[PDB]
């Protein structure tokens, strides 16, 4: 499991 | 019976951003359980069980040589990977029998104000699953990014100013931005600042207090300079 922020 | 492991992201933000709070839309990308499965691998009640494998797609077998060695031996008969399921087509199609398939979700974590660094969100649950593990955790842990004005102590802000030698002799104004676009101005009477060490404070002008309010201090540190 990975993650990045939206806008 | 077999915890997943959590999933630890640190989430960054400025000192002004901790200042007023902050809610961040996150993408979590993991593995999920097979949807047109529920992780079952195959058709409702159709899955069966490995016979030449009680289990796991494994078997031992005993070969000797000078000593005797247990060489853990795979594939099972009909199985491996996946001791059990059988049958050609009452497997998924969505899953293709490997029971677990991608899915981007969307998260909003919200950044309280005075939150402190390395600070803990824990979102139960939510980690990555595997048919039989009891998913973990996706754990965020505030990151305070370096400031160039500022250094944070507990419920406080740090600063360092430059004053020249007249100002802190005579006294006189002096000014800095606050972690809110708020401007500070700062007054100190003659000889106050000179003293070793010396240290002014300022009631509340120092970051949000977690539990309860309020702020805490801004204490002011000063740096004395005269030209030529
Ligand atoms: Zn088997
Ligand atoms: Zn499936």
């Amino acid at each position: 499991g990975w993650l990045y922020e939206i806008s | 019976p077999q915890r997943g492991k959590d999933i630890k992201h640190e989430i960054s933000a400025s000192l002004e951003e901790l200042y007023k709070g902050r809610t961040a839309k996150l993408a979590l990308n993991k593995q999920i359980l097979c949807k047109e499965c529920e992780g079952r691998g195959g058709k409702k009640g159709a899955v069966k069980k490995c016979t030449s494998c009680n289990g796991q797609g494994i078997k031992f077998v005993t070969r000797q040589m000078g000593p005797m060695i247990q060489r853990f031996q795979t594939e099972c008969d009909v199985c491996h990977g996946t001791g059990d399921i059988i049958d050609p087509k009452d497997r998924c199609k969505s899953c293709n029998g490997k029971k677990v398939e991608n899915e981007r979700k969307i998260l909003e974590v919200h950044v309280e104000p005075g939150m402190k660094d390395g600070q803990r969100i824990v979102f139960k649950g939510e980690a990555d699953q595997a048919p039989d593990v009891i998913p973990g955790d996706v754990v965020f842990i505030v990151s305070e990014r370096p400031h160039k004005s500022f250094k944070r102590d507990g419920d406080d802000l740090v600063y360092e100013a430059e004053i020249d030698l007249l100002t802190a002799i005579a006294g006189g104004e002096f000014a800095l931005e606050h972690v809110s676009g708020d401007w500070l101005k700062v007054g100190i009477v003659p000889g106050e600042v000179i003293a070793p060490g010396m240290r002014k404070v300022i009631e509340g002008k120092g970051m949000p207090i977690p539990k309860y309010g309020g702020y805490g201090n801004l204490i002011i540190k000063f740096t004395i300079k005269d030209p030529e």
